[PDB]
């Protein structure tokens, strides 16, 4: 078992546990019993950037990304009630954790797409009649993706939301309509969608594994300007326990 | 050492006599300037660009905001006669501070 | 003449157009390498997150920036004091976004500029001259070890090392102020002591000797060419401008012996600027300048202002505007 | 960035007529016997 | 202890109001102090885990004595004025307090410096003394006469 | 033109006036006080703590004279937009396109007039203590005597200093 | 009344210093530099403490006579007149350093 | 054009430096 | 200006009886507060917390009333939340908790008072800037 | 393009304790609020009328009291995304 002092500097910090190939069993679920999911870990491998096409009538695709911010994008420690359903179906909802991380990506070119990652408020589910989570298990679901930024951050010219200018000081006889979009912060709240694919799952200790996908926006710098469509592919890990 | 060198003494103290008389007279200059506010205080393009596009910052912008709050937090103790009344809620701040 | 003495013969030979020298082995691809980078970062680099919370600032003229405003950004708070060489960077992309050119740059310098001390003093013993303008020059140098390096250190990142750029430059002076109260501080003081009073003596001694000047020419040329190169004779009379000067102020407050005078011109701005560097360097531990706020107090207890205050009602300005996202809590211990 | 375009001919200038003027003055000098 | 769940608060920036991770992973405390992220001590030692602070740790195990000490050194920073008036510089009078720890580092910086002068002043010396010019070029032999011209 | 006067009331009917901006600030907050001066309305900068924001003051301003002549407005961000004006004094309507003004105030030329003529005074200044000194000390403009005895500037060798006919 | 006082008295023991520098000169056959040198505190003087103040509303913007009230004058010319991004100040402190 | 600017006329400074290093006026013993 | 009896008179009670120190108590509760509090209390705020200030009116709307004499020895004893549902001297200096708060072991019963005495005194004399932060510096 | 945070100025937000979305500083307005039943109030939140603060589970008798005193100094209007965001409900970044 790993200490502190055996991980720290090397990476594996924003890593996810993962489970030995071995793992390819079946954790029983009591229908009759409360469960949930004690961590769930997400680690991202691949941010992906939605191109934005000029005729808007051909198809746009996603383009791969370079990370800029380091091992700073792994979502972890997140727990919430993992429910059993009338049809069968397991839900898990989140309730707390290290549910966020804002991320820089770059794209070819130098354009910096900064994102929130994150899977704030994830409500996700299974197929129905799930007795057993199993290796074709697999959950979906949706999330809340607040403003980048909160209410209270200052743009370079001072102006904010919750705080700040409401205007353009320095231009102090410019017409304000034009300055408008610039002006007035605007604070976004939009949905993400995530599927995990469970790959692994050690029966025994509840413990399971894979891969997932999500989809979500990126920054729009407080309505300056218009976010772009990010797919964000990892793995992740979770250990499931009986409440 | 340096590639140059004097090799005219006369030179060499005419040159420690001009260059910093010439430093003063210039900086007097400037503050002629001050006096009518005639202030080298923005760059134009700077402040059109940043007005703009709330994701542009430079160490320009920042000591604006660095100037403004001096004038907000010192005017009214420093300029008494003007009777300055800026409630809390006006003064700017960053986060927290 | 084997190899090895052949090239020792060269770095340390006193013929080469610029000295070499063992320092200079050192000197040469460090000062290169940050010049280089320096050069290509100032004209192109992308901006910097210099204050670790995802906020980058531009620095590069292709970004937007002039001469005045430009700068090669402090690396990101993020990082701190750790070293950061490009090879630590998943790509040069991170390396950029994180603010490692500033890393390069000032380490390379710092070393560079302390082989350049190094080979003044190396110079002189193959000239035989005596060793001591590195001394002088020592000044300077700790000087930009306190702003690029002590400071670093003493606050806990290269975030807070001076910026590398005119506008970056009094950012960094600002924000000093507003956290140490320098102006306060009485080796800050010393220190303009020190150039004011270098000046002064630059301007003061510059005047004197022009002012003596043995006459050599005709008007219309140059007084400068009645002074020629080597020669054994001295160009102006000193004896003159002493019976000026002592006249000027009393007669024993000149310097009749030009030794003990340039000495004291070396002495005065070189000790002022040691009090300077060391200004910047102690206040790096947070000793800082004097603080007499409400240090004046009436009868029944009011607060009454001095020019001190005012002076922190100005701070005060600066304090709540600097890094204004970057501070979640209320006191801003570094 | 929306500059001034007159800065391009003033700063042109501002280069170009006093060094010009130098260069005559050192060429004319080196002329001279 | 207001209700806040510190490990999900998103700050202005976007980074974690309270929490965050270090550039190699590791949970560390938000704000400013994310460069002080390498600090350790027997007060803050045990929130840590093998990922850094641990959220269950944090959520669960704080116990007074720490809420204590972080309160107590977070009110004794080593910041103060020359005249010994505590805390950041635009502080009003009150606390007489300069930590130590600024006493002991200033005064050695400013002693290891003066000393490395020192150091420069008599080595420098020291060879030119032994050498045999330390008092000045002698004019009959002045080596620079005897040298090639640069150019 | 000019839009006319704006006249600022809040929800209870006061009179309510801008504080003008003084010259010395590029920039400077909106806040608005009654006629004895105590401030009854501004645009906050942190909105947490606010008490004098013309939301909750109900801050309006009607125009007399000028182009708005009759007219009210009502809605914060309008009132808000004519406060910010009227820290500059009355408040004009301005063609920003011809020029393609830039918003940012320029001086006049009774500005560039007092700084051209402070500036060249100054510098003439000089002027006069540079042709003066020649005038004056004309027969050591190339330099001083190359015999010039050291007693006449070494103290008490004269009575009367550069008089040596008082040794 | 003691600051326009001290400034006055001051100006004009200033022009007293310069026109001393040009005397003696005379007197003892110097050429007269180190009084054209003098001319640069001189416009420092009456541009800081006369000019600028005459340029605004009054003296009270002049600096005061004291050590931290200059200091508050240094302050005062960053936010109000961000002297430092000045190339006239520029030119100053590269003058002053050098 | 002001990047053009101000990078050729720093490039002119270090063109001056060469010159005025290695190309400077001899100084000449007398 | 001067500190007047008046100035030194301040709630003993919450019946609204008053007690009025002397010079002496007032100066001495100065330099007892610098000694145990400032450190968290400078100027009449709190560095750990800064949501609750020592102004008299904060002090007023506390549960049990802090506003008095009486109030602030026995919070000095033994400190509560601001709605007096928790007891905090495990956190908060107090007799209370004078082995874990090692200056609080040499306060005596007359240093209370002084110390209270100060906070009550103290806003009366510097008005917004007690308790207001930076803001009034 | 309006301002959401000074649109909800000129609500009753601007007024009195809106439970909804009024940082828990603000609890301190009045006597017996802070820190407990602040905390409860805020973690119980939304609420769809005043009186709902009434509702919350666990609620001592003297704390029932205590709510209904303090009902008129209450407001509830739409929870505002940009003034619960961020944990700014517990901490909305400002001190003194
Ligand atoms: C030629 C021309 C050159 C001119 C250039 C000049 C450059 C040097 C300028 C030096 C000026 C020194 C001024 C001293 C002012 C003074 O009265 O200083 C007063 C202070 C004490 O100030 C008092 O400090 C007090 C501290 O308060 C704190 O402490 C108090 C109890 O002590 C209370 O508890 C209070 O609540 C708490 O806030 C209060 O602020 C008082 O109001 C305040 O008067 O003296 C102290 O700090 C004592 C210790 C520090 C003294 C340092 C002396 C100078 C150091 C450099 C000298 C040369 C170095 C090189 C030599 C080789
Ligand atoms: C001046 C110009 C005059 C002409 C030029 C002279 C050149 C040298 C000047 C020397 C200073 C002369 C004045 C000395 C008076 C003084 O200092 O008086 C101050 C004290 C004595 O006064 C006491 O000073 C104390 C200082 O606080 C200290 O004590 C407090 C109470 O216990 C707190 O614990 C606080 O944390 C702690 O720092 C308190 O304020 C007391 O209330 C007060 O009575 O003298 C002391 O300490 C003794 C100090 C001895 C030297 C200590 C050297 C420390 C090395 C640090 C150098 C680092 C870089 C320096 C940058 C500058
Ligand atoms: C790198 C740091 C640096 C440097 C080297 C300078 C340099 C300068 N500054 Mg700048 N300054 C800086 C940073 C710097 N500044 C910063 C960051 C700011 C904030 C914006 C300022 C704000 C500032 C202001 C507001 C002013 C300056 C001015 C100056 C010039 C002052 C020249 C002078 O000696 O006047 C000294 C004064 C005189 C020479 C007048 C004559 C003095 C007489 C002769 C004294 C005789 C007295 C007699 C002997 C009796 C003594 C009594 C004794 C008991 C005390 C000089 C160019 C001044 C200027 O530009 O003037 C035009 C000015 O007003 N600076
Ligand atoms: C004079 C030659 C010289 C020196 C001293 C340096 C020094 C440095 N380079 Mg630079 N560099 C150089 C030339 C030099 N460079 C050249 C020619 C290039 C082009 C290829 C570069 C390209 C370059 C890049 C791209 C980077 C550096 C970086 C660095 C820094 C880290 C180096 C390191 O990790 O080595 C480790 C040290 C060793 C391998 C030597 C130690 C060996 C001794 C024997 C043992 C230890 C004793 C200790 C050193 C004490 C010696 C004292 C002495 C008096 C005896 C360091 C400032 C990095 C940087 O700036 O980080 C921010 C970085 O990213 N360099
Ligand atoms: C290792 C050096 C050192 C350090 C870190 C300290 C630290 C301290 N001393 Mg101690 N002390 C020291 C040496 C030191 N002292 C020496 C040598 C003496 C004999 C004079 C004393 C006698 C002494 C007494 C009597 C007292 C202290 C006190 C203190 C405390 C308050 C300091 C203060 O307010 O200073 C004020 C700050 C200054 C005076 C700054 C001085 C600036 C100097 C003069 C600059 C000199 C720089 C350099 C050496 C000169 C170079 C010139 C160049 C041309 C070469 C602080 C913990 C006080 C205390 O609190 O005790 C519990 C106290 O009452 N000290
Ligand atoms: C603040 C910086 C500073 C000071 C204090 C200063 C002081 C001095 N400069 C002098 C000289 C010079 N300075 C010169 C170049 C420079 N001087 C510079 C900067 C300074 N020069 C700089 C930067 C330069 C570079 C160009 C030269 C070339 C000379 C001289 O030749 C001369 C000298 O003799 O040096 C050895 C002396 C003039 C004596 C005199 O006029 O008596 C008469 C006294 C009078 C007329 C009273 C003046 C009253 C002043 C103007 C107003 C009142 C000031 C208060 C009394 C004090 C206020 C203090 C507070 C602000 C803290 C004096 C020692
Ligand atoms: C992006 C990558 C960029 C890569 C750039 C790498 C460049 C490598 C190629 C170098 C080719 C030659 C160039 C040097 C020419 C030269 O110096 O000759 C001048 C003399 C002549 O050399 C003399 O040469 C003589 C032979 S001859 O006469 O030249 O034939 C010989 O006899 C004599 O001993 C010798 O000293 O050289 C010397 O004086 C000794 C070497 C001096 C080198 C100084 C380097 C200083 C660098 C400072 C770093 C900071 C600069 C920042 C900007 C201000
Ligand atoms: C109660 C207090 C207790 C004590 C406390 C001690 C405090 C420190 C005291 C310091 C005393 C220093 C004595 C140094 C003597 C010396 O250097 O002689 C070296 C020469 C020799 O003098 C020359 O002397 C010569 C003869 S001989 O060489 O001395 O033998 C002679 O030839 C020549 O004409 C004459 O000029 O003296 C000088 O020429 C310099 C004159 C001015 C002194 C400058 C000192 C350094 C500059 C000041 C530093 C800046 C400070 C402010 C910064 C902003
Ligand atoms: C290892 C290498 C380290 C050094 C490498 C870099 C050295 C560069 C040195 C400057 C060379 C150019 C000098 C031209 C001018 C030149 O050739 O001067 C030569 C001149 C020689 O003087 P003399 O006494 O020989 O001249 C007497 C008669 O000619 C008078 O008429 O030297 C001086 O005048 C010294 C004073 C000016 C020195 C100015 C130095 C300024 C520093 C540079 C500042 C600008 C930088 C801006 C950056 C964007
Ligand atoms: C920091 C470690 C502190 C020191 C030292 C002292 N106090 Fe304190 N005080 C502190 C905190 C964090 C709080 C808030 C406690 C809470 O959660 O309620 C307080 C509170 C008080 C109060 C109540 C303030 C009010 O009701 O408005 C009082 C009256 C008070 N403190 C007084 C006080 C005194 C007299 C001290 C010195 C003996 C003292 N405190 C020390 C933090 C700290
Ligand atoms: C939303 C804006 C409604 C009120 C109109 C703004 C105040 S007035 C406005 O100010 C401009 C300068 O900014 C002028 O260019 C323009 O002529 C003028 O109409
Ligand atoms: C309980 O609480 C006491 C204070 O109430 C402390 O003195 C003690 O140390 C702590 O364990
Ligand atoms: O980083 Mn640059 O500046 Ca030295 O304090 Mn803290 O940190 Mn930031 O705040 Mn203030
Ligand atoms: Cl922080």
């Amino acid at each position: 078992t790993l200490t502190y002092d055996d991980i720290v500097g090397t990476g594996l910090a924003n890593k996810c546990p993962t489970l030995d190939d071995t793992a390819r069993g079946a954790y029983p679920i009591d229908s009759s019993q409360t469960y949930r999911i004690a961590r769930l870990c997400l680690q991202p491998t691949t941010f992906l950037v939605k191109e934005e096409p000029k005729n808007k009538r051909q198809e746009a695709e996603f383009v791969p990304t370079k990370l800029v911010t380091r091992e700073t994008t792994s979502l972890d420690q997140i727990q919430g009630e993992l429910k059993v359903n009338s049809d069968g179906s397991l839900t898990f909802v989140e309730e707390d954790g290290i549910d966020f991380q804002p991320v820089t990506v770059q794209m070819a070119g130098g354009e910096r797409i900064p994102l929130l990652f994150t899977v704030k408020n994830l409500v996700a589910s299974t197929q129905p009649n799930v007795t057993s989570i199993t290796t074709s298990t697999d959950f979906k679901g949706e999330f809340n993706v607040p403003s980048y930024r909160t209410a209270n951050f200052l743009d370079p010219k001072g102006r904010g939301l919750a705080s700040g200018y409401d205007s353009a000081i320095a231009l102090p006889q410019a017409k304000e309509e034009e300055l408008a979009r610039a002006n007035v912060k605007r604070f976004s709240l939009t949905k993400g969608q995530i599927s995990l694919n469970v790959a692994k799952v050690d029966g025994r200790t509840g413990e399971i594994a894979g891969t997932f996908e999500s989809e979500q926006l990126s920054d729009d710098d407080m309505g300056a300007h218009e976010p772009h469509e990010v797919k964000i592919q990892g793995v992740f890990y979770a250990s499931i326990e009986p409440a | 050492i340096f590639g140059i060198a004097f090799s005219n003494k006369r030179w060499l103290h005419f040159f420690m006599l001009f260059v910093p008389v010439t430093g003063l007279w210039m900086s007097a200059i400037g503050v002629v300037g001050l006096a009518l506010n005639l202030r080298s205080y923005d760059f134009i393009s700077q402040e059109i660009r940043a007005a703009e596009d709330p994701e542009f910052e430079t160490f320009y912008t920042k000591n604006l905001l660095l100037n403004e709050g001096i004038r907000a937090w010192m005017a009214p103790q420093d300029q008494p006669h003007e009777n300055f009344v800026f409630p809390e809620e006006v003064l700017p701040r960053g986060n927290a501070l | 003449a084997n190899l090895w003495e052949r090239f020792c013969n060269w770095v340390t030979s006193t013929d080469n157009r610029l000295y070499v020298g063992w320092f200079g082995v050192i000197m040469i691809p460090t000062l290169l390498a940050a010049t280089i980078c320096f050069v290509i970062a100032f004209i192109a680099a992308p901006p910097v997150d210099i204050d670790g919370i995802r906020e980058p600032v531009s620095g590069s003229l292709l970004y937007g920036n002039n001469i005045i405003t430009g700068a090669v950004v402090p690396s990101s708070n993020a990082i701190g004091l750790h070293f950061y060489p490009i090879w630590e960077a998943a790509s040069l992309d991170e390396w950029l976004y994180n603010g490692g050119p500033y890393q390069l740059i000032i380490f390379h310098f710092l070393l560079g500029a302390s082989c350049y001390m190094g080979r003044q003093w190396e110079l002189s013993y193959r000239l035989g001259m005596r060793p001591w303008i590195c001394v002088a020059y020592s000044a300077p140098l700790a000087s930009a070890f306190a702003v690029f390096l002590i400071y670093p250190i003493g606050q806990g990142s290269f975030s807070d090392g001076m910026p590398l750029g005119i506008s970056g430059t009094f950012n960094f002076m600002i924000v000093f102020q507003a956290e140490h109260n320098i102006l306060m501080h009485p080796f800050h003081q010393l220190g303009v002591a020190g150039v004011f009073g270098g000046a002064l003596f630059c301007a003061m001694h510059g005047s004197l000797v022009t002012s003596s000047l043995i006459r050599e020419t005709t008007e219309t040329e140059s007084a400068n060419y009645g002074y020629k190169f080597g020669q054994e004779e001295e160009t102006y009379n000193i004896v003159a401008a002493h019976g000026y000067f002592g006249r000027l102020i009393f007669q024993y407050a000149s310097f009749n012996n030009s030794r003990s005078l340039h000495f004291f011109l070396a002495a005065w701005p070189v000790v002022g600027v040691w009090f300077a560097a060391l200004g910047i360097s102690t206040m790096a531990f947070n000793l800082n300048g004097f603080n007499f706020n409400h240090s004046v107090i009436d009868a029944k207890g009011n607060v009454i202002n001095t020019w001190a205050d005012i002076i922190n009602r100005a701070n005060l300005g600066m304090e709540v505007m600097h890094e204004r996202n970057a501070h979640n809590f209320p006191l801003d211990l570094a | 960035m929306e500059v001034n375009q007159l800065g391009l001919i003033a700063t042109a200038l501002f280069v170009l007529v006093p060094s010009v003027f130098l260069i005559i003055l050192y060429v004319q000098t080196e002329s001279q016997q | 202890k207001l209700g806040a769940n510190v490990g999900s608060a998103q700050g202005p920036t976007g980074l974690g109001k309270y929490l965050m991770r270090s550039p190699t992973g590791e949970i560390i405390f938000g704000g400013e102090t994310m460069r002080f992220w390498d600090f350790r001590g027997p007060w803050l030692e045990p929130l840590r885990g093998p990922n850094g602070l641990d959220l269950n740790k944090i959520k669960n195990d704080i116990q007074p004595w720490q809420e204590r000490r972080a309160a107590e050194y977070m009110t004794h920073a080593p910041l103060g004025s020359l005249n010994s008036v505590g805390g950041v510089a635009t502080e009003i009078n009150s606390v007489n307090f300069v930590s130590p720890r600024s006493w002991l580092a200033t005064s050695h910086f400013v002693l290891a410096f003066f000393f490395l002068v020192g150091h420069l002043w008599h080595a420098g010396r020291a060879r030119a003394a032994a050498a045999g010019f330390e008092k000045g070029i002698d004019r009959e032999s002045e080596p620079v006469l005897s040298m090639p011209s640069l150019d | 033109a000019w839009k006319g006067h704006a006249v600022f009331r809040n929800k209870e009917g006061e009179e309510l006036f801008v504080r003008r901006m003084p010259a010395f600030f590029e920039s400077f907050p909106v806040i608005l006080t009654d006629k004895n001066g105590v401030v009854k309305a501004d645009i906050p900068f942190r909105r947490a703590e606010s008490k004098y924001s013309f939301e909750q003051q109900g801050v309006t301003v009607s125009f007399y004279g000028g182009e708005l002549n009759g007219q009210t407005f009502t809605d914060p961000p309008t009132v808000k937009s004519y406060a910010r004006k009227a820290i500059f004094g009355e408040i004009f309507e301005f063609d920003t396109e011809t020029l393609n003004s830039d918003g940012i105030f320029r001086t006049s030329p009774r500005g560039w007039f007092t700084f051209a003529h402070a500036v060249f005074a100054l510098l003439f200044f000089f002027g006069h203590i540079w042709h003066g000194a020649r005038t004056l000390f004309r027969d050591v403009f190339s330099g001083i005597d190359p015999e010039l005895s050291p007693e006449q500037v070494e103290w008490g060798f004269y009575q009367k200093v550069g008089d040596v006919t008082t040794r | 009344g003691l600051w326009t006082f001290i400034a006055l008295h001051g100006a004009f023991g200033l022009i007293g210093f310069m026109l001393r520098q040009f005397e003696i000169a005379r007197l003892v056959g110097v050429r007269p530099y180190n009084a054209i040198a003098f001319s640069a505190p001189i416009a420092v003087f009456v541009s800081v403490f006369l000019i600028y103040p005459l340029g605004q509303s009054s003296w009270f913007f002049a600096p005061s006579f004291g050590v931290a009230a200059i200091f508050r004058f240094l302050l005062f010319f960053q936010g109000f007149h961000n002297w430092t991004l000045n190339p006239f100040h520029m030119m100053g402190v590269a003058g002053v350093l050098g | 054009m002001e990047t053009i600017t101000y990078v050729f006329i720093f490039a002119c400074i270090i063109a001056l430096f060469f010159f005025a290093i290695f190309f400077r006026e001899p100084p000449r013993i007398t | 200006a001067e500190l007047t009896p008046e100035v030194l008179t301040v709630p003993l009670n919450s019946e609204g009886k008053t007690i009025t120190l002397t010079e002496k108590q007032y100066l001495e509760g100065k330099r007892l507060f610098q000694y145990a509090c400032a450190s968290c209390h400078v100027g009449g705020i709190t560095k750990t917390n800064p949501s609750l200030d020592l102004r008299t009116e904060t002090l007023a709307l506390a549960t049990p009333p802090r506003d008095n004499i009486e109030g602030l020895v026995d919070y000095m004893k033994n400190p509560t939340t601001y709605d007096g549902e928790q007891e905090i001297a495990e956190v908060h200096p107090s007799l209370r908790s004078a082995d874990i708060f090692p200056k609080m072991r040499n306060l005596t019963e007359k240093d209370l008072v002084a110390i209270a005495g100060h906070i009550l005194v103290e806003p009366k004399i510097l008005g917004d800037k007690w308790g207001g932060g930076k803001v009034y510096y | 393009l309006v301002n959401v945070v000074d649109e909800k100025l000129g609500t009753a937000y601007g007024e009195k304790i809106d439970l909804n979305n009024t940082n828990i500083a603000a609890f301190i307005q009045y006597r017996g609020l802070y820190p407990t039943l602040a905390k409860l109030i805020v973690k119980n939140a939304p609420y769809e009328s005043v009186e709902d603060v009434l509702n919350i589970p666990g609620l001592t008798e003297r704390q029932k009291q205590i709510l209904r005193e303090n009902l008129e100094h209450f407001t509830v209007t739409e929870v505002e995304t940009a003034l619960v965001e961020g944990g700014d409900r517990y901490n909305n970044g400002l001190y003194k």
